[PDB]
């Protein structure tokens, strides 16, 4: 039981988080309407103050003489899902015979779609995302030529044995989901759920995976976010023996069902590597072009 | 009337008279974790005002050729007062914050900054300049406590992308010839409902000037720019032995 | 179709439109998506909002 | 079918029978059109319509 | 005949002149009327801006 | 369908949702299964049910 006055009208507790703002249907763009000549004191729609932090509020209205237009512009195609549920590269695995790579016929790759510029620069344009994918499959030799070799794909989830050859026991697949497709058949394709620990995925994690001392050694894994690792996708030449081709498999992924918070700035710099956003500090350029004064185009 | 304001939370209060209103980050209020929204079990602890109200940490100074700062929470408190000491005796914390930043000077004196919140401010390195080596930020640039840390390229703040957009976070900028502070609410932002206030920094605090500061030689040079923030609706769980990290 | 409740999007503030084969719903369609906008959570999340006629420093 | 509406026709003084599969019309067929003509707009387009026994001018 | 909004909507043609005055008989002088001190904050009819 | 009854499961104590194209149920997909659970049957097969409050030996 409660008795104290400061214990009963206290809001410690809840959990009700009180919105300033809402959504509102806006399936066109907004229309236009008449205005006329306005010769006011007291009312002034062209001065803001930018320092509160909102984005001015004047409109084509309160600035100039405006005729009645009926926008019926739709808003449809810049939906999360219209901007980014378009298959993009994001993985490409060789499976040559004599090389310095993955000549034994086999290979793993790493979950982490940060290795291509124009799929990685959409994504980090937001700071988390949740969202199920659609993944293709296409597989060819190095010159495109289609051959009659059978592969086989397979999801190794953190924690999984990792093959680690062609012949390897973790190829029985018993439990780990596997697709057994030829090159000659179409893409293989399927779907992929939101499989995160976390309500989200990040594209940004600002600190560190473990507790200790965060000593030069240990600085790598400034950044590294565990429910951002889905594991590994390891593929094969279904064989005992060498594969009489050279392959190569690059990988696809569409995003669908998407959901998407906080957004931010967009890299204007060249990505470097996938686990970070380091840029080439002896080039740093500005954003986009420039010119010679600011008094001529 | 939006310029005038008073700050009360806990046994401190702060008043400014050349404000600029108040943002309220994403336009919602910091809140407590709900029953559903939690996974954790043990019952938390919510100390209030002990823990929720204004911490003075730090005071820079602003010249003609400043390039920025920025601080990272919890990490700017998890050595300051009950505040700090939760943070130290729990592996769960979670809170808002409400961010007061202080700067001002005289009607001849002129300049801008920029006040803003980025969430999940990774930082990056130059990479060797020839960016052919993966340096890393050491520990003391990622969570640099209370003296912050100075930016060495501003416009790219310090990992890969445009100062120029900023404006997308919340923000408000401490014009002098208008205001002299900047205040802005922020909830608990996260992809999980409670985390390290230690090992995680949810956000960091940005002050770049982007308008230089100026004035004529006899006016009084020296122009302070001062950091408070009280912590709003903390909490705590997962209770053992301290650890600083 | 009676299946399971396994999509991202399960439980938004956005409902879809899909079309689907599977016992999981995860492996349905993009769909269509609701056309609702909230402009002012970015452009203008201040405590107390000023019109557009005053002079917003008052 | 509750799908898009982005035919290069949705609007049209002639209504068309169509197939698709897809959440967007103009993935759809051509279908028929409707039999509808007005000859008139090219072949008499003519301020003070004349009659066919008088003397177009008088 | 009429159809589009800002030609139904314009003032484009009004001829009349509105007027911020109007006349009053005045076959006299104003009178004067008791006055007693005012000791107020807020009211001022001394100052003007010409 | 009017199929046969060949499935392992027919006559279970949880029911399914599955799909068939063929006249013998086994033919039919795994579906989903009944969400009911017994661990009392291996984790308390006491004969005497004992309290949790109480002290297990009195
Ligand atoms: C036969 C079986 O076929 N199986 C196919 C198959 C396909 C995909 C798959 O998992 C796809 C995982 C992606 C949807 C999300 C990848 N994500 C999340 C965020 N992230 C980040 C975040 C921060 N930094 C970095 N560097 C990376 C990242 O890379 C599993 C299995
Ligand atoms: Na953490």
């Amino acid at each position: 039981g409660d008795r104290v006055a400061d214990v009963i009208e206290s809001s410690i507790g809840d959990s009700v988080s009180r919105a300033l703002t809402h959504a509102l249907p806006a399936p066109t763009g907004q229309n236009t309407q008449v205005s006329s000549h306005r010769l006011d004191t007291g009312k002034v729609p062209a001065l803001q103050a930018a320092e509160i932090g909102a984005s001015s509020n004047a409109s084509d209205e309160s600035m100039i003489e405006t005729r009645c237009v009926l926008n019926s512009h739709s808003t449809a195609e810049t939906t999360l899902d219209s901007f980014f549920s378009r298959a993009g590269l994001v993985g490409e695995i060789d499976l040559p015979l004599e090389g310095t790579t993955n000549p034994n016929g086999y290979a793993n790759w790493d979950i982490d779609i940060t290795g291509y510029a124009q799929m990685r620069r959409k994504v980090e344009l937001f700071t988390y995302m949740r969202f199920d994918a659609e993944f293709t499959f296409v597989a060819c030799t190095p010159t495109g030529e289609v051959v009659p070799q059978l592969l086989q794909y397979m999801f190794v989830p953190p924690g999984a044995p990792k093959p680690d050859s062609r012949e390897s026991l973790a190829w029985q697949t018993a439990t780990n989901p596997s697709v057994f497709v030829k090159l000659s058949d179409p893409p293989a394709q399927v779907s992929v759920p939101f499989m995160s620990p976390a309500s989200a995925y990040q594209w940004f994690y600002d600190g560190y995976p473990t507790f200790g001392e965060h000593k030069q050694e240990k600085d790598l894994e400034y950044g590294a976010c565990p429910n951002n690792m889905m594991g590994t996708f390891s593929v094969r030449t279904v064989g005992t023996s060498k594969s009489k081709y050279p392959l190569v498999v690059r990988i696809y992924m569409r995003m669908k069902h998407v959901r998407a918070w906080i957004p931010r700035p967009m890299r204007n710099q060249n990505y470097l590597f996938k686990a970070n956003p380091n840029y080439a500090g002896n080039s740093i350029k500005p954003t986009g072009a420039s010119r010679t004064a600011i008094t001529t185009l | 009337s939006d310029r005038v304001a008073q700050l009360t939370i806990g046994n401190s209060t702060i008043t400014t008279q050349e404000a600029a209103n108040i943002i309220v980050g994403y336009g919602e209020w910091p809140s407590y974790c709900s029953d559903s929204d939690a996974t954790a079990v043990d019952k938390p602890t919510r100390p209030d005002v002990s823990v929720n109200r204004f911490y003075t940490l730090d005071t820079k100074l602003w010249e003609k050729s400043s390039k920025g700062w920025y601080w990272k929470f919890p990490d700017v408190l998890t050595e300051t007062g009950v505040f700090g000491q939760n943070a130290q005796f729990h592996y769960l914390y979670r809170s808002g914050f409400c961010i007061h930043v202080q700067c001002n000077a005289s009607k001849f004196h002129q300049g801008a900054l920029l006040v803003a919140v980025l969430p999940e401010y990774v930082i990056g390195t130059v990479a060797g300049g020839t960016g052919t080596e993966d340096t890393h930020p050491p520990y003391k640039q990622t969570q640099p406590g209370a003296d912050g840390f100075e930016l060495q390229h501003p416009y790219v703040l310090d990992a890969g992308i445009p100062i120029s957009q900023l404006t997308v976070c919340p923000h408000q900028w401490i014009n002098l010839r208008t205001n002299n502070c900047a205040t802005i609410i922020v909830p608990y932002i996260n992809a999980l409902p409670f985390d390290s206030a230690l090992n995680h920094c949810n956000f960091g605090l940005l002050v770049v000037p982007i308008s230089p500061l100026d004035y004529d030689q006899g006016a009084t040079p020296v122009i302070p720019i001062t950091i408070t923030l009280a912590p709003m609706c903390s909490e705590f769980a997962g209770l053992r032995q301290a650890v600083t990290q | 179709s009676h299946e399971n409740s396994n999509s991202a999007t399960e439980g938004s503030t956005i409902n879809y439109t899909t079309i689907n084969y599977y016992k999981d719903s995860y492996a349905a369609t993009a769909g269509k998506q609701s056309l609702k906008q909230d402009p002012d959570k970015f452009a203008n999340p201040v405590k107390d909002i000023f019109t557009e006629m005053a002079a917003p420093l008052k």
